[PDB]
């Protein structure tokens, strides 16, 4: 009633514990993250199983088969054969 | 009072208080590895490094405004104009077979001139 | 230009290396002594006047 | 109503600022007349209009 | 008070005060046999046994959460048969719907113990919370009672039994002590009751037109810099 | 009226005291500030013009049960 | 309540002056008159009669006494200042709640932002073309005047009018679709046969 | 080790299509504009069911209790209520 | 610089789940989410990762061959 | 407070308005409210709604041009579901009972039927184009109005 | 007041003595710097950065539980449950895509983040000194 | 206030027809910056200053 | 049915503005001018009125100048 913080006439210590509305709500969120340990660890786990096969991806984009280029050095385009002259002439 | 001595400690690196204003001022060291991976293009140190002096017949040197011609390559990739963005979904990506250059024209060019751009404001 | 929003005068400082020798946090102590010498510069001009 | 002669100067201060800073300011003065005029004529009915005029 | 004025407040294009089949220009229809070739409709005659057994799933699902609280079953069996009576004592002519209000209703309420079953239904939640503010209060008066305190409430009771002794020992010309007499006996012993606790501001305004929030402090400025935690 | 002044000092015709102080604060409060979600000991305002239902006699045993006299009543009815 | 004051005094700021606590320098309210209000006379009544009730109504003491301004509006405009930078949404908010009680249609709401963002626009292309004039400048070319709004015999580019009609038509230049040619990623071919002579 | 992982890659998209660069954009815009439509009308339900459950109520009609009601009369009832009841009962019922 | 952005933006997606865990896991009308949000945090990291998978594997091809390169010229 | 605040009286009963439309039975107010906001793009480009994405990207009207795609694919499909949730009988549905014994006969008449059922929609279409033609003769009289 | 507020106050311990119980009081001017500078509960100590990421926070999550919320379009073609006739059943998925790929939001927020800049004219600027360049600078 | 949508366009015409008359409104708007200072600065105290400020 | 009793009212003031300009600005701004601010604030805006037409002027000299 009359022992409640104030916040002029308050200790030192006291403010050290308070744990008012503020830090109910953070003990709340919290709680969540602790929760979320499982679901965000297995998402972790994933990318870390997923990066050993983009390993091999990447090198069967960029070497190919037989070292000799993958379907990194492939290029395509959706211009006509008129439109392809067009710029010739055009540089 | 503290806040203001906080964003005095970073205005004398940051210069301008407004955004889209101007840049922060950080002096560097310099070392071999300045522009690194910039170094192969001409222009960037034509910027850098020279300031021209204009003379009585005031214009841009006519070698800078002839390599200025040579267009550059543009992305046919558009979905800025409605009618590629609806006739882009019937072409046909097909395989463009190096030839042995470098400056093969396989997207359009960036030239106000050009019958694939001319939808684009050059200012 | 420092004090400008979205300034085009780019030739006027805006691209040049410009450091100095005064003392830093500028503003908080170099500019405020430019402001304090300007209300003396003021008030002595006010008392005069007067 | 307490710093109507401090805001003005204030007020004039980024006006001006903006000014000194635009230095193409004509440029776009003319760059707005054309949606000026549209927009306005366009939706005056829907706004304004409809009060002394058809519906 | 106020009372709206209008007189066609209720008028709608299908008759007065008519929230059951609103007039819309795709009417229904009759359909004949010897005409009819095929027809597709989702109309059946399965809505009253859904009803029924909605019902007993949603009282026999939310049961699981009440461990074993007799007066809660109860209560919440009064609560859920409010839920389905709605259609049987509505001023809707729920018989006069549109394409059927039973198929309606019934596919309302399957809704509803779909969240039940998973236990995240606004009303179990709501139960959960308003039954423990219950129990906590009743056991702050068992606790007083082990301890031969007296509680609270029982203080009133011995308060107001004392007064009505001391009005009605003074009440000899007459001998109906009504009960509105008894009645403000009680106010005015809960308004000063009230009034003594220290509770949070209810009313906007205080005795004068001004607000009683920490945010209605005005001029005259009489208080200094905040000070600093003691040691 | 319709004619109340400079746009400056709009916020100022807006203040009615019920006391005669002078100066007065010119700001008139809108809302209530509510800045601690507590919960009222208060009874809700939803329990207002209800009829009698069910809810009434289970409730009165409940309170009668509470006493000796009430059990009784209870029981018999 | 339990936790009122701690968290009251963690949301708002209070008045820390003390300008009021001394008596005579208090203001009847001459320091900052309402001039256009309706009930103008109303008040320079009351402020008169604050005058005569402190001085049992012989104005001659007010005349022999100092007179004071209003030290209670001393550094209001910086604190003002604070409290926007503090919250700027919260203090627009409030500053603009009885203001915004009376909302335009749908028509003139999207007619303000876009004639706002409009202009925006063009400001940022302004400054665009400042960094044109500025390395055409440190090309050799000195610029006489500024901008782009030619007196002489030259060809101008207003800008794109913001209405959907030039909408349609034209799009601004995006930089981001300005490529090096893929024709680049053939010299990779030379790094595949390195390695296979060097036994990699 | 698939090729189907290829389409991860958007440091050489400008070697097929040069495409999802910008759709990707319009579906920003779109979700965004979503947003302020959708939660606009699931919010805004609150004003109606304020009103009618405070104003629709006539003296020429049955209001009959809700679930909430229930609850709150049976198990959310304060101190004063539990007074004034008992208080009833044993000065009519019991002490006549 | 712009590895670690969609590394620290993709964090950021983390936290959002897990501030708002209790609502993703048990409010079914966010179930799509809980079953999918996975499925696009992997594809998130795939295209990150790839990419600076792809550029390392570059950046060593070219260091590799300058310097024999350089022997054969010398 | 909803009954003093202008901005949230004019939204909550245009959604009112907007939802009570229900009753007109077109189809599930939950499936076709989305596409209504797509088609307030196309059509309340007349009225500025775009105004708010114009720094969004560096086409003002990207969400209006792709709604109106949105909007011709959706309603190009309307028609298509609608049969298949009449089934095989579908031509029943349109046309009714044959006339002729012969198949092959009836076959060119159903697929007149079918023709015309998406006829009914994809002419309307026309309509949406006068209303581009007649929004750009202003947008040309007006942007090429005198001054001097 | 939060678990960084009250780690200040563990190191600040010892300085709070000196403000509040020796400078605070002593007289004059060092009183009124010591009660300026007091240590204690922050007077307007609330972060409206936490405060508006919390309230779009939960705005927007209103909004994904609807859109996500959809009846299926795989079960109405059954005709067997609940849905007889859907003409706009296409339409059951496209708000779910959309909220799904908010994911993508600022992960793929401007151009550097959805493509590999170096190969992109803007990229020059930046390392020219944000500098204005021929369009054509990336070929020479 | 009948008219506020239509004396908004004429005020904007106005401002737009001085604006695209106004080539080096650029140069009047740095020509006012002293003044500007100089006068709100000199005049502030006799203005505003003096309700809260010595006299 | 619209408020016809206000069409053709924006007309109506340009006329009276065109024929007794000084009248229709009195009494329009009569309620305003109640409140006059000091001689000091009255010289700024008159002096800050006149120095921007007069750098108006010199613009327009100027532009004389680049056209010649
Ligand atoms: C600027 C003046 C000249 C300068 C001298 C100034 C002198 C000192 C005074 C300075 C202060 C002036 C105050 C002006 C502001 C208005 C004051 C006010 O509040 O009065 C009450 C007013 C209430 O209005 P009301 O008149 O009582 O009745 C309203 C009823 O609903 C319906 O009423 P109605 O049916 O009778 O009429 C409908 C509509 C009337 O219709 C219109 O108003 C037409 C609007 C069309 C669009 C115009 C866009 C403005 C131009 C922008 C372009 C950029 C500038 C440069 C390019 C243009 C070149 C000319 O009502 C209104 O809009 C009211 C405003 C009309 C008068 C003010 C309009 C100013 C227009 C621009 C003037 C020219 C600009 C010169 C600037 C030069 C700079 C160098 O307050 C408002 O709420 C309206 C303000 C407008 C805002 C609309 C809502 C915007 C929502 C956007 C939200 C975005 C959120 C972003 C958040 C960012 C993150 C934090
Ligand atoms: C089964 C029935 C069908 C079901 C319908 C279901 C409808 C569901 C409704 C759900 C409502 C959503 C709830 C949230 C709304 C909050 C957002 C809002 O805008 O409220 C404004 C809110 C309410 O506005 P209001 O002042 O009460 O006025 C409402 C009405 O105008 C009333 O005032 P009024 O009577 O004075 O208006 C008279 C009207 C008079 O209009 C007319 O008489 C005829 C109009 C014909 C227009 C001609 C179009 C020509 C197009 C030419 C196109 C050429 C270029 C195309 C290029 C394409 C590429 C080739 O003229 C107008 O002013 C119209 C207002 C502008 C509407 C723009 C969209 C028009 C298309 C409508 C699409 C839906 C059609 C449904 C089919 C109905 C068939 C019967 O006011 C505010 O300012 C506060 C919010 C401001 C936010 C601005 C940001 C806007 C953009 C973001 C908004 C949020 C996301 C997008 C929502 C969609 C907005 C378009
Ligand atoms: C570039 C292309 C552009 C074109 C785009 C078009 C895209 C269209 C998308 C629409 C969706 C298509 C997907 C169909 C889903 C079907 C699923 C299913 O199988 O469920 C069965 C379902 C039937 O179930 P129900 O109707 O609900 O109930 C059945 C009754 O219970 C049954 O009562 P019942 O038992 O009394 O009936 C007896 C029996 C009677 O049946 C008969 O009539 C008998 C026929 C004769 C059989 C041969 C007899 C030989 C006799 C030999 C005798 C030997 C004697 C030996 C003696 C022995 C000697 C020892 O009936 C049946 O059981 C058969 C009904 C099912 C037939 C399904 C036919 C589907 C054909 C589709 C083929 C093409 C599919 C391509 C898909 C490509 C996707 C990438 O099929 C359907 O519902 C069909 C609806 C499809 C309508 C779609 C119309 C869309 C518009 C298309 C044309 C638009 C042109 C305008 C274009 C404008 C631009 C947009
Ligand atoms: C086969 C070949 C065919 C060849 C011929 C083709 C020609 C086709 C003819 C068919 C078209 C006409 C259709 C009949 C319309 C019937 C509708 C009706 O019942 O009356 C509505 C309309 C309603 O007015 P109201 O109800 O009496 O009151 C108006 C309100 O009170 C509002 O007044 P307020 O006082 O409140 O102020 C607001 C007012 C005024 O607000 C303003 O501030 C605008 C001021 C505009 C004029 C000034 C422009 C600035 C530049 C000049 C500066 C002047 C002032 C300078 C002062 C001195 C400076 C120191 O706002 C207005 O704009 C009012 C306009 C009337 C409403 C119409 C909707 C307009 C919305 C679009 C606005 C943008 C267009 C503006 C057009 C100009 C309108 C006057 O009355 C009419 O004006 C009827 C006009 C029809 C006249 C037809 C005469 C015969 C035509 C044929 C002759 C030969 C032509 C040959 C042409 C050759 C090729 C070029
Ligand atoms: C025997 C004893 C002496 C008897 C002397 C006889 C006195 C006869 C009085 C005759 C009255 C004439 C009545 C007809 C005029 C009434 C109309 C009028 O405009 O009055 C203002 C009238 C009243 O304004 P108010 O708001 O009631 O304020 C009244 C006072 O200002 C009070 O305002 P406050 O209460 O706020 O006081 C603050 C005060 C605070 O002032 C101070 O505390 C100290 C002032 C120190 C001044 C330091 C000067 C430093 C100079 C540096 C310059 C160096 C550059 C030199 C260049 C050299 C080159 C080498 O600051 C001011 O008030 C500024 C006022 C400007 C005064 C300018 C004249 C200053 C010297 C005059 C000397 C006259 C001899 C007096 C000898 C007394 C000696 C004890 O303003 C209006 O509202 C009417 C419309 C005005 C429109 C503006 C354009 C008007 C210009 C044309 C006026 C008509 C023709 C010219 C008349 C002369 C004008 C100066
Ligand atoms: C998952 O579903 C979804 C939601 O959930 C429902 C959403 O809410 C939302 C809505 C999302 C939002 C409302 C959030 C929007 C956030 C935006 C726009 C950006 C926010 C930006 C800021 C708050 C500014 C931050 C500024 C910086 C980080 C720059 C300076 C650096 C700082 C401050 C950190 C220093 C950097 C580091 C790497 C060190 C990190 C330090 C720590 C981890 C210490 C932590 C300490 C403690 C005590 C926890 C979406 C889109 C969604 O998809
Ligand atoms: C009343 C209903 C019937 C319609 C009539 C209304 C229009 C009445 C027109 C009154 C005009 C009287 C004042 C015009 C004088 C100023 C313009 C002028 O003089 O013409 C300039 C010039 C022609 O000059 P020259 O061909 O070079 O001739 C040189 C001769 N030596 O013409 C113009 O500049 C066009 C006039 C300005 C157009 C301004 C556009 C205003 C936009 C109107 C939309 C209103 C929207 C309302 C919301």
């Amino acid at each position: 009633p009359q022992l409640w913080p104030n916040p002029n006439k308050l200790r030192f210590a006291d403010l050290y514990k308070y744990q008012g509305v503020e830090m109910k709500k953070i003990n709340d969120s919290i709680k969540n993250y602790k929760a979320a340990k499982f679901y965000i660890g297995g998402i972790l786990g994933g990318c870390l199983v997923f990066k050993f096969f983009i390993d091999a991806a990447v090198d069967k984009y960029i070497f190919g088969e037989n070292g000799n280029g993958g379907k990194f050095l492939e290029m395509q385009t959706i211009n006509s054969n008129y439109d392809y002259y067009y710029n010739r002439q055009f540089q | 009072f503290v806040m203001y001595a906080f964003a005095a400690k970073v205005l004398d690196h940051l210069g301008n208080p407004f955004p889209f204003s101007g840049h922060g001022q950080i002096v560097a060291a310099a070392d071999r590895w300045n522009h690194w991976d910039v170094r192969c293009y001409d222009n960037v140190m034509k910027a850098l490094k020279y300031i021209r002096i204009p003379t009585v017949q005031n214009n841009i040197p006519e070698a800078t405004r002839w390599y200025g011609r040579q267009p550059g390559h543009l992305l046919r990739a558009d979905t800025y104009w409605i009618p590629n963005l609806v006739s882009q979904r019937f072409a046909k990506h097909q395989p463009a077979h190096w030839d042995g250059t470098q400056n093969m024209p396989i997207f359009r060019l960036a030239d106000p001139k050009h019958k694939d751009s001319y939808m684009v404001q050059f200012r | 230009n420092s004090a400008l929003i979205g300034s085009e005068n780019q030739s006027d400082s805006m691209n040049e290396l410009n450091t100095n020798f005064s003392m830093t946090y500028y503003i908080l102590t170099v500019l405020p002594g430019k402001f304090i010498y300007w209300i003396y510069e003021i008030l002595h001009t006010f008392f005069v006047v007067c | 109503m307490s710093r109507k002669f401090l805001l003005t100067f204030w007020g004039g201060f980024f006006v001006l600022n903006f000014g000194m800073a635009t230095v193409d300011l004509n440029w776009i003065m003319k760059s707005t007349y054309i949606p000026w005029i549209f927009w306005f004529q366009l939706m005056y009915f829907y706004v304004e209009g409809k009060n002394s005029m058809f519906m | 008070g106020y009372k709206i004025r209008n007189k066609s407040i209720f008028w709608t294009r299908a008759g007065w005060k008519n929230n059951w089949h609103p007039k819309n220009f795709n009417a229904p229809r009759p359909s004949y046999g010897e005409f009819t070739m095929g027809i597709r409709c989702r109309n059946d005659h399965h809505s009253f046994l859904r009803y029924v057994q909605t019902y007993r799933n949603m009282s026999r699902h939310c049961k699981q959460y009440f461990l074993g609280d007799k007066q809660l079953e109860e209560t919440f069996i009064l609560g859920l048969r409010s839920l389905f009576l709605v259609p049987y004592d509505s001023q809707c002519l729920t018989d006069q719907i549109k394409h059927g209000g039973e198929r309606r209703f019934v596919d309302q309420l399957d809704r509803d113990f779909e969240l039940i079953s998973y236990n995240t239904h606004p009303y179990q939640l709501f139960t959960y919370t308003v039954r423990n503010e219950h129990l906590a209060w009743k056991n702050e008066q068992y606790e007083k009672i082990q301890k031969g305190e007296k509680t609270f409430e029982q203080e009133l009771l011995d308060y107001l039994d004392e007064q009505v002794l001391a009005e009605k020992a003074k009440l000899r010309d007459g001998q109906n002590f009504s009960i509105e007499r008894m009645t403000e006996i009680a106010l005015h012993v809960f308004r000063k009751a009230r009034a003594g606790k220290v509770r949070p501001a209810q009313d906007v305004r205080g005795p004068d037109g001004n607000v009683n929030d920490f945010l209605e402090q005005r001029r005259p400025f009489e208080h200094p810099n905040p000070t600093g935690v003691t040691h | 009226t319709l004619q109340w002044g400079s746009l400056a000092e709009r916020p100022m015709v807006d203040r009615v005291m019920s006391t005669s102080t002078w100066p007065v604060p010119y700001y008139q409060r809108l809302f209530k500030a509510y800045p601690i979600r507590e919960k009222k000991d208060k009874m809700s305002l939803l329990l207002s013009d209800i009829d009698i239902d069910d809810t009434n006699w289970y409730q009165a045993k409940d309170f009668l049960r509470g006493s000796f006299r009430g059990r009784q009543i209870v029981d018999y009815v | 309540s339990l936790h009122e004051k701690m968290q009251t005094d963690y949301l708002w700021v209070k008045d820390h002056s003390q300008a009021d606590s001394w008596a005579k320098a208090r203001t009847h309210g001459y320091n900052y008159i309402a001039h256009t209000v309706p009930n103008k006379k109303e008040r320079y009544e009351m402020i008169w009669r604050s005058m005569g009730k402190s001085t049992d109504w012989e104005l001659e003491k007010f005349r022999l006494g100092k007179k004071f301004p209003d030290r209670g509006n001393k550094r209001r405009w910086f604190k003002n200042l604070f409290r926007l930078i503090k919250n700027p949404m919260g203090y627009i908010f409030w500053k603009t709640y009885k203001a915004r009680l009376a909302k335009p249609s749908l028509i003139v709401t999207s007619m303000f932002i876009g004639f706002t963002l409009g202009f925006i626009k063009l400001k940022a292309q302004s400054i665009a073309y400042s960094k044109k004039q500025y390395a055409t400048l440190r090309a050799g070319k000195n610029i006489e005047g500024s901008g782009q709004v030619h007196f002489g015999y030259h060809d101008q580019k207003w800008g794109m009018p913001a209405i959907p009609m030039f909408q349609l038509m034209y799009y601004e230049l995006p930089g981001n679709s300005i490529v090096v040619n893929p024709c680049r990623n053939q010299n990779y071919r030379l790094y595949f046969e390195m390695r296979k002579k060097l036994g990699i | 080790i698939l090729d189907y992982l290829f389409l991860l890659d958007l440091n050489d998209d400008l070697t097929r299509k040069a495409v999802f660069e910008q759709v990707i954009i319009f579906i920003f815009i779109y979700c965004t504009m979503n947003f302020l439509a959708w939660s606009t009308v699931v919010e805004l339900i609150w004003p109606t069911h304020f009103f009618n459950r405070r104003h629709s109520s006539s003296q020429e009609f049955i209001r009959f209790r809700t679930y909430t009601e229930v609850l709150l009369k049976i198990s959310a009832y304060n101190d004063f209520f539990y007074v004034l009841n008992n208080y009833y009962y044993n000065q009519k019922l019991i002490l006549k | 610089a712009t590895a670690l952005y969609k590394s620290s933006a993709l964090a950021g997606n983390l936290f959002l789940y897990a501030y708002n865990y209790n609502n993703f896991t048990a409010n079914i009308r966010l179930r799509t989410m809980r079953y999918l949000f996975p499925v696009v945090s992997l594809a998130i990291f795939g295209n990150i990762y790839w990419d600076y998978r792809s550029q390392l594997v570059k950046v060593n091809l070219f260091d590799e061959y300058i310097q024999a390169r350089a022997q054969e010229l010398v | 407070n909803p009954n003093t605040e202008e901005n949230t009286i004019d939204s909550d009963y245009l959604a009112a308005s907007g939802t009570v439309e229900a009753e007109k039975e077109i189809t599930s107010i939950d499936d076709y409210l989305g596409l209504v906001f797509a088609i307030a793009y196309v059509f309340g480009v007349f009225f500025y709604v775009h105004g708010w994405t114009s720094m969004l990207s560096h086409a003002v009207l990207l969400l209006s041009c792709y709604s109106i795609i949105i909007m011709f694919l959706f309603i190009l499909g309307m028609p298509t579901l609608l049969l298949y949730d009449f089934g095989i009988f579908f031509l029943a549905y349109l046309k009714g009972a044959g006339k002729y014994i012969s198949s092959v006969a009836e076959m060119m008449f159903d697929y007149t039927a079918c023709l015309v059922f998406y006829i009914r929609i994809l002419a309307q279409w026309i309509r949406v184009v006068l209303m581009v033609v007649t929004f750009i003769s202003l947008s040309h009289y007006v942007s090429d109005f005198d001054i001097t | 007041m939060n678990p960084i507020q009250k780690a200040w106050l563990k190191i600040l311990e010892p300085v709070s003595y000196v403000i509040n119980e020796k400078m605070a009081k002593r007289t004059g001017i060092i009183g009124k710097l010591g009660r300026f500078f007091a240590i204690g509960p922050r007077e307007y100590g609330v972060h409206p950065i936490n405060r508006m990421f919390i309230f779009m926070n939960r705005k927007y999550m209103a909004f994904q539980a609807v859109a996500l919320h959809r009846y299926s379009f795989v079960k109405s073609l059954t005709h067997n449950g609940f849905h007889m006739l859907r003409v706009f059943r296409h339409f059951a998925f496209v708000l779910p895509a959309t909220v799904l790929a908010g994911l993508g939001l600022f992960v793929y927020w401007g151009d550097d983040n959805k493509c590999y800049s170096p190969d992109r004219f803007p990229y020059l600027k930046k390392r020219a000194g944000d500098m204005a360049l021929p369009l054509n600078s990336l070929n020479q």
